[PDB]
RNA sequence: CGGAGCCAGCGAGUCUAACCUUGGCCGAGAGGUCUUGGUAAUCUUGUGAAACUCCGUCGUGCUGGGGAUAGAGCAUUGUAAUUAUUGCUCUUCAACGAGGAAUUCCUAGUAAGCGCAAGUCAUCAGCUUGCGUUGAUUACGUCCCUGCCCUUUGUACACACCGC
């Protein structure tokens, strides 16, 4: 549940209704605007979702736009997020809504002292 | 002011919401002892309960403790709106919670 | 071997006179031609290992702090010591402390001393020798203290010890025995004939072995403050040690003494 | 950003005149801020 | 515990030639807050006589 | 902490743009709306700053000192705020009981405490500079330490012997 809402009811929501259920950061992000190129990226994303076999994982789509709000349109896709060097493929969950894509890809090696 | 003296009748340490409260501080700063409750929260609760907050917590009747607990489980029904509570606009339920002391 | 031997020779070409001219470093080395001596001195000067003092009609060569420690490293190549150099933990007043390692791979501690022309070097040498002999006296008496490896003329190389100061130590379980320890150890100091006036929180270092056997020790580093009991002011020095222990154990460990602490007149019937 | 002679080092970025502190003291005798006290 | 703290104020204040804020908490019966309530109450009664009054310290005199 | 009183000065401000903003309504606030004044000793501005003064709450108790850390949301600038730019609300309340070896600066409106303004400024300072408010102690002596020089001249053993 994102606001106490069932999952499949969330899935078929538009972007703007998810802004109607969003926190202040997501609302003010979408209220200023969005670039035209992620629309074609979402068309490629849904085409690769249409290239998915039944009862399995979809085609992983590689992504650079780390600042994009995970809208419930993209729940279930296997996405390889680019950390600055490499792509990391994670299945988008309903637990991942409202987040940037940058929150799910570590961009550096850990520092080991002791 | 007038020295209003009481023949005993006050308890040293009360217990409320499963947590020990010292019945010698002001009621704001005695209910501040429990978790999830600070200074202004206990202050506004006891102003909605109309509690004399210059009175200490030993001179407080348990009926006002019941009023304070009723404002604990009902903050939004007693004209304390959403800005004043702990967990506003949740993700699990979409509601406003004031997370209490031992329920964290 | 050979270049280090000739650098040792011009090290030995320092204990002859004052600020050494060019032909003495030519001839004390006793090398073949202009090549080795002049290109070696230029390699010194470009690495700031030597400097030129031109006092009228007189060339001379001024050794700074740089071009010494190599020889000490050579002196420590002789005595099985450090191979790799450099990790800064602590820049003190009369020494700079580094974390180093041997050929064997164990990390050690390199205290270089910087206390020119002869006197900076030589007073660093006297400081290193004095501290090495004081460390030798403490370990010979049996004081728990870091074990010295060597004192490479003015750079002291010793062991590393797994400890952390008492300011970040909340408490232990055996607090009254720790108080009896930090009373009886100053008693042992007065029985040595000395009083370490800076017996503060930052001095006392505790190694922590286990939590069951309780076989641990202590490390006390108060070297430019130890004062013999014969001096003018040792009474309240001893009392400052005792009372800093007591005020720390009252403030931090919340412990008050049930036995009365030792005075200077108590410890006058000691050593 | 230095828009005069590509001299970002020490811009005086105040008031948009944007001259480096080297060339600001070259052109110091053209504006009028000179040595009094 | 009302009749075995309160009247010791009425014994001690006529004893003490000087009664102020913290030479009346010192009896180790009361807090520093209600002490000034007892000060104003003895102002109203008359055992305490005002010398000078400030919001942090107030000087009085026995009767 | 809660009220009240409300004292300055240096600056700085928009064009072929969105600067400084007064005032009025909405919002707990952040902020938002609607305008208006000022290209400036004119408006912002009397910049009603902070420290300060008074009265009440507190009562020495890591306390009602502290505010580090963390949670939740809400707004603002920025295309983009995630490793949170920042502002607001509630909550979570850590080390820290005047601080070692050692270290810095300083003689009157100076120190110290305080804030404000201007540049860094798309947003914020704990960055730098000037301004003003309150305003100590104690020297007005010294080369004893630290050095810095200034000189006087005993001199080069004018390079000697050696043991090595």
């Amino acid at each position: 549940s994102y606001r106490g809402v069932d999952l499949e009811k969330l899935l078929e929501m538009s972007t703007e209704d998810f802004v109607k259920l969003a926190p202040a950061r997501v609302r003010r992000r979408f209220a200023r605007g969005m670039t035209s190129k992620p629309a074609g990226f979402m068309k490629k994303l849904r085409a690769a979702k249409l290239a998915a076999p039944e009862n399995e994982k979809p085609a992983p789509v590689r992504t650079h736009m780390r600042n994009m709000i995970i809208v419930p349109e993209m729940i279930g896709s296997v996405v390889g997020i680019y950390n600055g060097k490499a792509f990391n493929q994670v299945e988008i969950r309903p637990e991942m809504l409202g987040h940037y894509l940058g929150e799910f890809s570590i961009t550096y090696t850990p520092v080991r002292h002791g | 002011s007038l020295v209003v003296q009481e023949q005993g009748s006050f308890q040293h340490i009360l217990r409320l919401l499963n947590t020990n409260v010292d019945g010698n501080i002001k009621i704001v700063y005695a209910l501040t002892t429990i978790k999830g409750v600070g200074r202004r929260y206990s202050n506004l609760v006891c102003k909605k309960a109309d509690v004399d907050l210059h009175k200490r917590a030993g001179e407080l009747t348990q009926e006002e403790l019941e009023r304070i607990v009723q404002i604990m489980q009902n903050p939004t029904h007693y004209k304390i709106p959403a800005w004043f509570l702990n967990r506003q606009n949740d993700i699990t339920d979409g509601k406003d919670y004031h997370t209490l002391a031992n329920n964290v | 071997t050979d270049d280090f031997r000739v650098l040792q020779a011009v090290e030995q070409g320092s204990r002859s006179h004052e600020v050494v001219p060019t032909p003495l470093i030519h001839q004390i080395s006793g090398m073949r031609s202009q090549s080795g001596t002049n290109r070696a001195i230029s390699d010194l000067a470009k690495l700031s290992l030597i400097s030129k003092m031109r006092n009228v009609k007189y060339d001379g060569y001024r050794l700074t702090y740089n071009g010494i420690d190599y020889l000490a490293l050579k002196t420590m190549l002789n005595r099985d010591t450090v191979y790799s150099v450099g990790n800064t933990i602590g820049v003190g007043k009369e020494s700079d402390i580094y974390k180093v390692s041997d050929k064997n791979g164990n990390p050690r501690v390199m205290k270089i001393h910087r206390l020119q022309g002869a006197n900076w070097m030589h007073l660093s040498r006297l400081a290193a020798n004095k501290e090495y002999q004081f460390m030798s006296m403490l370990y010979s008496k049996g004081f728990k203290v870091p074990e010295p490896f060597d004192n490479s003329r003015h750079i002291v190389v010793m062991e590393l010890i797994e400890g952390y100061p008492m300011r970040r130590l909340r408490k232990h379980k055996n607090i009254p025995k720790l108080y009896s320890d930090l009373m009886c150890f100053i008693v042992d100091l007065a029985n040595s004939g000395l009083i370490h006036c800076d017996f503060n929180e930052f001095n006392i270092m505790i190694k922590d072995k286990l939590e069951d056997e309780n076989d641990c020790g202590f490390v006390v580093i108060d070297f430019p403050q130890c004062i013999s009991i014969q001096h003018q002011d040792a009474d309240y020095y001893f009392q400052r040690d005792v009372d800093c222990i007591r005020r720390f154990f009252k403030k931090k460990l919340k412990y008050e003494p049930k036995p009365d602490s030792s005075m200077l007149d108590t410890e006058g019937f000691g050593d | 950003q230095c828009r005069v002679c590509s001299s970002h080092t020490g811009l005086i970025r105040k008031y948009g005149l944007n001259i480096c502190r080297q060339c600001f003291r070259e052109k110091a005798n053209d504006i009028g801020f000179n040595k009094f006290r | 515990l009302d009749q075995e703290k309160y009247d010791r104020i009425l014994k001690e204040v006529p004893t003490y030639r000087y009664v102020s804020v913290s030479v009346l908490v010192d009896r180790l019966k009361i807090g520093g807050s209600l002490a000034r309530i007892a000060l104003r109450h003895l102002e109203k009664e008359g055992i305490i006589k005002p010398i000078s009054k400030h919001s942090k310290q107030a000087i009085y005199t026995r009767a």
